[PDB]
């Protein structure tokens, strides 16, 4: 798999700019995307989502009606089209991987993402912490609490534990609270029940030091976490 | 000659050998069992995704997900729970008559009239299925085809013999020949150590899989026979065949402990199962529809027709919750 | 309810249209089996057209859309994988003409045609039969006598009658003569002019089938 | 007296009869066939059309009886809308049946790809939809009157009230007994020519009478459409052409007319439907 | 007489298995058949309560 993202650059308030994914090495045809977009220095923020075939589309809501999202997929493409910019929307946008079945792993792989400066009822997740000493070889706990119950009349709690080393794209370690993602060492553990949630690394090592993101998928839109900072 | 004679001579030697510990008389040893009633099934799901008839379906481990096979050259992964379709995957050889899916989750393997077995990986990258080993060197045609482990897989094939492959180099690792027909069934043991096959012969043998030699033949059938399914125990399984008959065998007894069948039954059977308790039987005719026989007393107990064409297949989940059967009417229903 | 299940609903529904397009693409089209003797004249008539255990063979002829199954290359119990080939359009039989000396053939191929044609599956099916190595029979007929395999034939021994004596003898074999048809055609290495035989008898197989399925019939 | 007595007894035998016949008729294609084929999908229209044109007998039938108009405005104008839509959605019906069968018998090759359910579906949709194009004016134009003591429905016309009406009358003349009958003549015709040098259909007794059977039930069908509607027609014609003074016997010759075309619809289900050979192997 | 060979083998190392009367043999299958009935939802139907479909 391999995922690019184009378009960047520095624009002046209300112009406009397009944003180009470009997606290889995978079946683009059969998977959704997502545009999740990062602060400078602040945490992750969902923007738009695209289902399979082009039937269903998704907006933010402080970016309902000045942005626009489409997919090629003869081309393999994916694109955004941004109208109306603020000075708010200076970040880097990321493409996101998506696949919905029974069984599946969602939001599994994240695009390097591309730069871009601008010259000047919801559920809300909680985290209990904001940064923690950590030394290696020993086992810490992190903590999420979410406004609702995320627990479904299925038996389904949708929660997804995200890590961004420094300088790298975030990659998926946990979904739906109690399985690990492929490639994942079994260090890492989930568990919880409605409404608090709680994250468990054993004998953690090296490299394993970053942001930890707590983020709900029970409806639209999806809101992300604080984010959790390990440091030595 | 001299050597048939002996061969003549060894066979009744057997024969009486058998005989003389038979003093079963089973009905006279259960007849006190009070009986299960009657027993009412009605359908509970309809999967409405096949444009021809069906051949194969097979439960899997997890007991939501199945797998099912047709001539439209496709076999698609069924959501039993929601009925929604999970793959659907486009296969060359449209003449397929059996499916597998991997006790694990992760393959499917399906054969058929194409003397050839294919085998699809399930859970990767990239997205849809793909093809991870073809399997060659039969002559005949695929009759079944079971799982062992994630890279053991047990085949019969149409040309009276039977091997034991690996997927990771495609080699036939054992071959068992011993039989003088085509064999049409095959059945794994709760254990995977032994298995049992079912031929044109109207004879059943048992193999294992370790040494590669056959242990015991039962027979007793008049016809060619085309369902065999092991006892939830282990020690017993029934066959169903085209004598309009099923009956049980048992290993340690090595003979005939059983047989079903009724007046008004003239038709033949093309699949047999077992309740998870083993105190059901579910037969599969060609009379469009199939009935349920109390395997320790030999008395019907009732009736499941709600099929407009002979029944292919049928199974029962692991936990024994349901049981699906599907027919040349091209649909599948869900019973419980 | 249905949190994200209507992702999964959606990719169904997605999936059923494509098995609906694929299932209408592959009921546009018109299946053919060939059957025969063993290495009668099967081989040159896959030759004349365009064109493991079976070999499918695709061809196209005024468009409209052929595919023929040689199912002769397997080994193993017929009528156990016979009824998977219910359904089909049209069945194509291929027997030497000139064999009729060598050894006996002509008989076992009588009784292979007079099972094929009153099997429990082929009731409704037309029978396309074509008589090969015509040119091979002119010369052998004239030194060997036709009454070598046929003991009750009395008649002079020339090629128009006697061909027309085989051809009735394989026709009346039939026990439904009021529903199914039998189309007889001669043929040799070349004169390539069978494929319009075809045609003409699957147009009217499809003929029937519509009137069938019209309510007239 | 005597005469409006046999009147509505007839009206009421034939408003029963085809109604209990079209019901029928639609409770076994929903219940048993469910959809099997493009000609279950005509049929089932087709049984839809004409018992919502004959259910509404009854109610002129009781304006006949009475006298005058009770039911009022908006019932008059839906009873006259119903009953100049159903008659074209019928024939516009009975047309693409005989069509479809033309081209799935002359040409096979094509009805390999046009015939398939959901152009049956398209096909319907079109008929219904031009249908309505002439079936909403009347609605939109129809009304009542309130005579010196009597209330009739009559359709008062924009300002040329003769030009216009002769030019309503022609129009549904042209565009419902020249046309269809061309057509459908025309089909029939092509398809017995074509079908009359079949293999399947000619060589024998057996096949023979096949062959018998299907061009007796086309002319049957053919003239039961002819005997069925020319009589309306040719009295419309008549009427509106001669000044045809008031007299016992014009009340009871339209009356007849008018009856002539229920019992068409009556007659049409019971010929295509009834003896159809799916219907009698599921009897069978 | 290859294969004829190869049968007479086959009957003879076939023919010593040690068999158990089927008095014995016939009691074990009943007496798994009784002990499991609880656990078999389609001989004892369920609520609908735990019933999944
Ligand atoms: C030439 C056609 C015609 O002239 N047709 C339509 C028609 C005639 C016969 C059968 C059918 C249905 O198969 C349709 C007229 C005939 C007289 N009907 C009177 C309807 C009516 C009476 C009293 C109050 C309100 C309405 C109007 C349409």
């Amino acid at each position: 798999v391999q995922l690019v993202e184009s378009g960047g650059g520095l624009v002046q308030p209300g112009g406009s700019r397009k944003l180009s994914c470009s997606a290889s090495g995978f079946a683009f045809s059969s998977f959704g995307m997502h545009w999740v977009r990062q602060a400078p220095e602040k945490g992750l923020e969902w923007v738009a989502y695209i289902s399979s075939g082009s039937g269903t589309i998704y907006y933010a809501d402080t970016v309902k009606g000045r942005f626009t999202i489409s997919r090629d997929d003869p081309k393999n493409t994916l694109f955004l089209q941004m109208t109306s910019l603020r000075s708010e929307d200076t970040a880097m946008y990321y493409c996101v991987r998506s696949i919905y079945y029974y069984g599946s792993s969602p939001f599994d792989f994240w695009g390097q993402g591309t730069t871009l400066t601008v010259s000047s009822s919801d559920i809300v997740m909680t985290q209990a912490t904001s940064s923690v000493p950590v030394t290696p070889g020993e086992s810490v706990s992190i903590s999420c609490r979410s406004s609702k119950s995320l627990l479904h009349s299925n038996g389904n709690t949708y929660l997804y534990w995200f890590l961004q080393r420094p300088g790298q794209s975030p990659q998926l370690l946990i979904y739906r609270m109690s399985n690990l993602a492929s490639g994942v060492p079994d260090r890492f553990s989930g568990s919880g029940s409605g409404t608090a949630f709680t994250l468990t690394i054993s004998r953690l090592e090296a490299e394993d030091v970053g942001v930890y993101y707590c983020m709900q998928h029970l409806e639209y839109p999806l809101t992300f976490g604080a984010g959790t900072k390990l440091e030595l | 000659d001299q050597l048939r004679q002996e061969a003549e001579q060894l066979k009744n030697q057997i024969r009486d050998a058998r005989k003389a510990c038979a003093d079963a008389t089973l009905s006279q040893i259960t007849n006190n069992i009070d009986p299960v009633g009657r027993i009412q099934m009605r359908t509970r799901r309809t999967l409405r995704g096949h444009l021809a008839k069906i051949y194969a379906m097979h439960w899997g481990t997890d007991s939501r997900l199945l797998v099912s096979a047709s001539q439209d050259g496709k076999l698609i992964i069924w959501d039993s729970y929601t009925t929604n379709k999970v793959h659907a995957i486009p296969l060359r050889s449209s003449w397929v008559m059996t499916c597998a899916y991997a006790p694990s989750g992760n393959y499917v393997a399906c054969g058929g009239l194409d003397n050839i077995c294919s085998i699809y990986n399930l859970k990767t990258r990239e997205g849809n299925v793909r093809v991870s080993r073809e399997l060659a060197g039969h002559t005949g045609y695929l009759s079944c085809c079971r799982f062992l482990d994630d890279n053991q897989i047990v085949t019969s094939s149409g040309d009276t013999t039977c091997a034991l492959w690996d997927i990771e180099t495609g080699q036939q690792t054992t071959t068992f020949t011993g039989h003088t027909g085509d064999v049409m069934s095959l059945s794994l043991a709760p254990d995977t150590r032994l298995f049992v096959s079912g031929a044109c012969d109207a004879s059943a043998k048992l193999w294992d899989v370790r040494e590669g030699m056959c242990r015991q033949t039962f027979t007793g059938h008049e016809s060619d026979i085309n369902a065999i399914c092991f006892f939830p125990n282990g020690n017993a399984f029934a066959t169903g065949s085209d004598d309009a008959t099923c009956r049980l065998f048992d290993l340690r007894a090595d003979q005939e402990l059983m047989t079903y069948s009724h007046d008004n039954i003239i038709c033949g059977i093309t699949s047999v199962s077992f309740s998870k308790s083993g105190r059901l039987l579910l037969a599969g005719y060609d009379d469009f529809n199939c009935n349920v026989w109390d395997a320790l007393k030999a008395d019907r107990a009732g009736v499941l027709a709600g099929h407009d064409n002979r029944v292919s297949c049928l199974g029962v989940t692991d936990d024994g919750m349901a049981v699906a059967t599907g027919s040349w009417d091209s649909f599948l229903k869900i019973w419980n | 309810l249905s949190a994200e299940d209507k992702a999964a609903v959606e990719r169904s529904k997605m999936i059923d249209r494509n098995l609906r397009e694929d299932g209408e693409k592959a009921a546009r089209e018109v299946k053919l089996l060939l059957l025969g003797a063993g290495e009668s004249g099967k081989s040159t008539i896959v030759k004349q057209m365009k064109i493991t255990g079976i070999v499918e063979t695709h061809f196209t002829f005024k468009d409209l859309h052929f595919k023929m199954f040689d199912v002769g290359g397997q080994r193993s119990e017929r009528k156990k994988w016979i009824h998977c080939f219910e359904g089909v359009t049209a069945i194509i039989f291929c027997v030497a003409l000139s064999d009729y000396d060598l050894v006996n053939r002509m008989h076992e191929s009588m009784k292979l045609f007079d099972s094929i044609c009153n099997n429990k599956w082929f009731t409704d099916t037309s029978i396309i039969l074509f008589l090969n190595k015509k040119d091979l029979f002119e010369e052998k007929i004239k030194k060997s006598p036709l009454t070598i395999c046929y003991p009750e034939y009395a008649g002079s021994n020339t090629y128009e009658e006697a061909a027309a004596y085989i051809q009735c003898q394989f026709e009346d074999l039939n026990k439904r003569k009021d529903t199914k048809e039998i189309y007889t055609h001669f043929t040799c290495a070349t004169d390539t002019k069978n494929v319009q035989f075809v045609f003409d008898a699957v147009t009217d197989v499809i003929i029937k089938n519509n009137l069938k399925d019209c309510g007239l019939f | 007296m005597v005469t409006a007595i046999t009147i509505m007894a007839l009206y009421s035998i034939v408003c029963v009869v085809g109604l209990f016949g079209n019901f029928l008729v639609m409770y076994v294609i929903v219940r048993y066939t469910k959809m099997k084929t493009a000609t279950n999908i005509y049929i089932f229209n087709l049984a839809l059309a004409d018992a919502l044109a004959t259910s509404t007998l009854p109610f002129q039938s009781v304006n006949y009886l009475m006298g005058t108009w009770p039911f009022g405005n908006i019932l008059c104008k839906i009873v006259i809308s119903i009953d100049y839509y159903n008659m074209f959605t019928s024939i516009f019906t009975l047309c693409t049946m005989s069509v479809d069968r033309y081209i799935a018998v002359c040409h096979p090759v094509k009805a390999l790809d046009f015939r398939t359910p959901r152009n049956a579906k398209i096909v319907n949709v079109c008929n219904w939809i031009l249908s309505s194009a002439i079936g909403l004016p009347v609605m939109f134009m129809a009304t009542t009157k309130y005579r010196q003591g009597s209330i009739d429905c009559t359709l008062t016309f924009s300002h040329p009230t003769w030009y216009w009406e002769n030019l309503l009358k022609i129009c549904v003349f042209i565009f419902a007994f020249i046309m269809p009958v061309l057509i459908i003549t025309v089909c029939y015709g092509l398809m017995i020519l074509r079908l009359k040098s079949v293999r399947m259909l000619s060589g024998s007794k057996e096949k023979d009478r096949n062959l018998r059977r299907i061009t007796r039930m086309v002319l049957v069908v053919v003239a039961v459409f002819i005997v069925c509607w020319t009589p309306i027609h040719i009295y419309v014609i008549i009427k509106a052409l001669i000044t045809i003074p008031e007299t016992t016997f014009q009340t009871v010759s339209w009356h007849f007319c008018i009856a002539l075309g229920y019992t068409n619809s009556c007659l049409n289900p019971v010929l295509y439907a009834f003896l159809d050979e799916n219907f009698k192997r599921c009897f069978r | 007489i290859a294969q004829a060979r190869k049968l007479v083998e086959q009957l003879k190392m076939e023919a010593n298995i040690d068999r158990i009367k089927v008095s014995k043999a016939a009691a074990d299958l009943m007496a798994y058949c009784e002990a499991h009935a609880k656990e078999d939802p389609l001989l004892t139907p369920v609520p609908a309560s735990e019933n999944p479909f």
